């Protein structure tokens, strides 16, 4: 019965989110949860999984993307087939760099225009960021980077050959990885400056310190939401972004950008700092880390939905029956909350 | 309407399959910009050589016509050549006078 | 009676009634106080 | 109680600029050419640079134009698909009639 | 005050402007963060002069 | 129609974000006009000579 | 008595020209060069001047064309918001039926 | 039971790139002309190219 | 021009003209521009 029950759970997740089984699997892979043995999953994890699937599925419907499109953006299973697009890339880059000298260049800056030329990219500043991102990720079986790529390209690759050498398998996967990251940039709709910051200093966006920035389903949602937030800021977005990269952003500035009372953000900032959150909110990250910004904004959005101050929301949280085991809020405290 | 959908798809296939597609221009832009930048440094070097020759000839190693910034990264180097041409013209005028 | 309109204050029944009367929160009520009184160095007013 | 529909809203987009400053000058070199000659050589080089500049500007304009046409065709395709659904509903409506 | 507010309110409606657009135009409180738009301005003028 | 609104916004963002946007040309015009003016004076001086 | 509405009326705009007079000449200078030499040098400068003039006109045409595209696009967005309100009312009308 | 129809479906197409790489340089030749002469002649043909 | 360059400066291997200016995929576009840069580099080397 246990096995039957576990098969049934997997089926329900797919039916519930309008996915086929194949699609459920691809989504779980994109989520990162797919490697988990669902049959022996803890309850906390299962509920978490449902919430992640719900969030992501809703988002894909919102973005009008298929699961396959998401999968393409999140997958690390790069193909090895050498296609015309890559053959053209390799010849272009190969020739562009025949005179390349690292002593006078960081390589990435030089490749950036040739890569943009071959990725069908409008800006080499993005190509620069993409190559950098790829180096941090080290995609493919070869854990490829731009420097490894160049050593190979200059030493083994023969332009116009069509046969090359057997190490080309790693090269092909690297090249696809660059294309993958390119699609992420474009589909995300992220500002070029914001993108460079994400790739260069991922901690600003909530990455674990030192981590290569992820391109899995959660990362893509986060970036997408960031981009939507920036568009909302509109013409005042430049001020806010400049103050994000340079850690000067504060409540008054963001509130002005968002047409809010600064006191709304200040109080929400305080409540975010008073309450325990998974990424804790402290004075040091309240307007510097994106996840702390989202936390503060959620305090605000809830306060807005209920037409109450952030202080009111905080008081309601304080009535949590589990936490009440020590506080035992009095009837009077409840009367205030009702008021 | 179904016909229009098919026709739209045909127009799109044409737009993507024709030689003069977006991919072509992205390629051309990238390659030319790379050339343009290198050409710019060489152009500057000759302009500087003319400037040093000017300074030598008139015994005045202080005069300056060539300023930094002809190439503005923000605008991908546009009008850098025009900027240099003005500097050369200024030298010519100074020399004649 | 004093009513603490500081946006950071906690409430009481008088404060609640005032918000109720105007259908506004504490943050905007504080600002309302500053609109009416630019001299008050605090958020406290008497229930005059 | 009649539930009155909510107001529509405008969509926004940001257009935050990027920025790169200009370049530094290369080191001066003492060429053996006299200024009146070196000037002409520098001038010819600048002219070639300005020709590339013009060409690059035209490429960029072409690049952007093609990108727009691709966008527009994709947008048309999306709207047609919706219109097909609408027309199909018209047929269903007639069956109801 | 009421008369001035009415004049402005009517007018902003007529011009289809939000109060926020008005505020941007009338505010004397200016931003201090140095943004790309200004960096480009400073280079443009710096070299021009 | 809601889709058309979205598409319209996308097209607008494209026009604002594409390299050859209004800001570019405003910049190029201004910078070139300044060059053209100075060049004119030099050309006139040469003609007077 | 029915309150017959006033007729709609035309809008019009003023388009008042600005005016700036032309340039004055700088002082004449006698250089060492004989007339045919300077004539050619002057011709060279004028040709380069006309080349810049051509470039400037082309930039201007693009500047203005782009401003128009942006204007039209913003206008399209405004009309869509109005159309969304109309369609919402159309749905409400059907609910009334 | 009413035979409710399926939703309209999207169309798609492929536009797979072709690839033609470059060739080799032709054999060089030693001209009887000095470098600056040949340099300009080459400049001339490249301009024509 | 490259061979003349080499003879005058007593070089056996100097190279500016490289293969690849003509990319068949792109119908030879920008081949001239590519060569013009290489010739300019050759000239600069001569001058220095």
């Amino acid at each position: 019965l246990k096995n039957l029950s576990n098969l049934y759970i997997g089926k329900l997740l797919a039916d519930i989110h309008q996915l086929t089984i194949d699609e459920l699997d691809l989504l779980l892979i994109a989520v990162g949860e797919g490697k988990t043995n669902l049959s022996a999953i803890s309850d906390k994890q299962l509920a978490t999984l449902i919430r992640k699937l719900n969030t992501i599925t809703s988002w894909l419907h919102t973005q009008k993307w298929s699961v396959f499109q998401l999968f393409i953006m999140t997958s690390t299973s790069y193909n090895k087939t050498l296609t015309p697009e890559i053959k053209n890339l390799l010849d272009t880059v190969y020739h562009g760099l025949q005179g390349f000298d690292k002593d006078k260049a960081d390589l990435l800056h030089v490749m950036a225009p040739y890569i943009a030329a071959t990725l069908q990219l409008s800006s080499e500043n993005v190509a620069h960021s993409v190559l950098l991102w790829a180096d941090k990720l080290q995609p493919g079986d070869g854990a490829m980077t731009a420097e490894k790529f160049w050593d190979w390209l200059n030493t083994k690759y023969t332009p116009g050959s069509s046969e090359a050498v057997e190490t080309q398998e790693h090269i092909v996967q690297y090249c696809q990885a660059l294309a993958q990251l390119e699609m992420v940039y474009h589909s995300t709709g992220i500002n070029e400056n914001a993108f460079r910051l994400f790739v260069t200093k991922p901690e600003m966006f909530g990455a674990a310190t030192g981590a290569a920035p992820a391109h899995d389903a959660l990362s893509l949602i986060m970036l997408t939401r960031f981009a939507d937030w920036v568009n909302a800021l509109g013409e005042k977005a430049s001020s806010v972004l400049a103050a994000f990269e340079a850690n000067s952003l504060t409540a008054e500035q963001l509130a002005d950008a968002m047409n809010l009372d600064a006191n709304l953000l200040l109080q929400a900032s305080i409540q975010a700092q008073n309450h325990q959150h998974l990424p804790p909110v402290t004075p040091e990250n309240a307007f510097s880390c994106w996840t702390s910004i989202n936390t503060i904004l959620q305090w605000v959005n809830v306060a807005q939905q209920l037409n109450v101050a952030p202080q009111g929301v905080s008081a309601l949280v304080g009535l949590d029956y589990i936490q009440s085991m020590k506080e035992t809020p009095t009837y009077a405290q409840w009367e205030n909350a009702a008021g | 309407l179904k016909t229009q959908q098919e026709q739209t798809q045909s127009q799109l296939a044409f737009l993507q399959r024709k030689f003069s597609n977006q991919a072509l221009y992205n390629w051309l832009r990238g390659r030319l910009a790379a050339i343009y930048f290198q050409f710019y440094d060489l152009a500057v070097a000759r302009c500087l050589m003319a400037e040093q020759a000017y300074r030598w000839e008139l015994n005045d190693d202080s005069a300056r016509f060539i300023k930094p910034g002809a190439w503005q990264g923000t605008y991908a180097g546009l009008l850098a050549g025009e900027t240099l041409m003005l500097s050369l013209a200024q030298m010519e005028d100074a020399h004649l006078k | 009676e004093e009513i603490d309109l500081n946006s950071g204050s906690t409430g009481d029944w008088r404060k609640t009634i005032l918000k109720r009367a105007f259908n506004i929160d504490d943050v905007s009520l504080f600002r309302l106080l500053k609109i009416t009184d630019h001299d008050n160095k605090d958020g406290k007013i008497k229930n005059n | 109680i009649y539930a009155t529909p909510a107001d529509p809203k405008a969509l926004l987009s940001a257009a935050v600029a990027t920025s790169q400053g200009g370049g530094k000058l290369p080191e001066s070199f003492m060429s053996l050419w006299r200024f009146p000659h070196m000037l002409e050589n520098a001038r010819g080089m600048v002219s070639q640079l300005t020709q590339f500049g013009s060409t690059l500007q035209n490429i960029i304009e072409r690049q952007d134009a093609e990108a727009l046409n691709a966008l527009l065709q994709n947008q048309a395709a999306e709207l047609i698909l919706t219109n097909l659904s609408i027309q199909d509903k018209t047929i269903e409506e007639l069956d109801a009639e």
